[PDB]
């Protein structure tokens, strides 16, 4: 029996809002912050991770820096390389720049990752609440999105399967009395805490897969 | 060229 609602940000699993700038590197802040939630679930402790770290090194692995990528080739590369370094050790510049990984910064290490299957809403669900937050693509491809503010987020031009753009799910919930109601799904951006609601996003839950939010999410495994 |  899953909880009525879940919230990782409570529980010191989610670091603070970050900013990609002008990087289309969405894909490394998903994954950062899905790995953020596994090593503190592993050791306790909150490490901030380094995107620039995935921006820079990653290619091999079919990244292509501020022109996109995916989290699974992150995570990917993480197992390969053996590590990831601190955000405060390898810091973020939004532009593509040369692989500078140091093994003594290494805070990080991942055997690879694990998948929901796609499109299945109630499997995500499952994953948010015994797993931690989650790495999920979305079709954020919307002025909607873009100037969106509060409330639940939908949109009817949203894609379920046209994906653009890497956000994390620290949760879910539902707003009312009723826990079957007006479901909601937390979603953190990278867009800084000024964006949105202090960073973050609720998009529709069980309304069709909305926006793709459970087509493609994944989780390192450590 | 894949999620940005
Ligand atoms: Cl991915």
């Amino acid at each position: 029996d899953l909880p009525k609602s879940v919230d990782w940000r409570k529980k010191g699993y989610v670091t603070p809002v970050k900013n990609q700038k002008q990087c289309g590197s969405a894909w490394a802040f998903s994954a950062t912050g899905a790995l953020e939630g596994q090593m503190f679930r592993k050791t306790g402790k909150l490490v901030s991770l380094s995107e620039q770290n995935l921006v820079d090194c990653s290619r091999p692995q079919g990244n292509q820096g501020c022109n996109g990528g995916f989290m699974a080739r992150a995570f990917q590369y993480v197992k390969e390389n053996g590590g990831l370094d601190s955000e405060e050790s390898y810091p973020y510049v939004a532009v593509d720049e040369i692989c500078k990984y140091r093994p003594e910064n290494s805070v990080a290490q991942d055997t690879g990752f694990t998948v929901v299957a796609p499109g299945k809403e109630k499997a995500l669900m499952k994953a948010v609440a015994t797993v931690g937050p989650i790495s999920v693509a979305m079709d954020a491809g919307h002025s909607s999105f873009q100037f969106y503010k509060s409330g639940i987020y939908f949109e009817p031009d949203c894609s379920s399967k046209n994906l653009d753009h890497g956000v994390l799910v620290v949760g879910y919930g539902f707003e009312g009395a009723n826990s079957q109601n007006s479901k909601y799904w937390l979603v953190k951006n990278s867009w800084g805490p000024e964006w949105g609601s202090n960073g973050y996003v609720k998009i529709a839950k069980d309304k069709n897969n909305h926006c793709g939010i459970a087509t493609a999410a994944s989780y390192p495994n450590v | 060229t894949a999620h940005e």
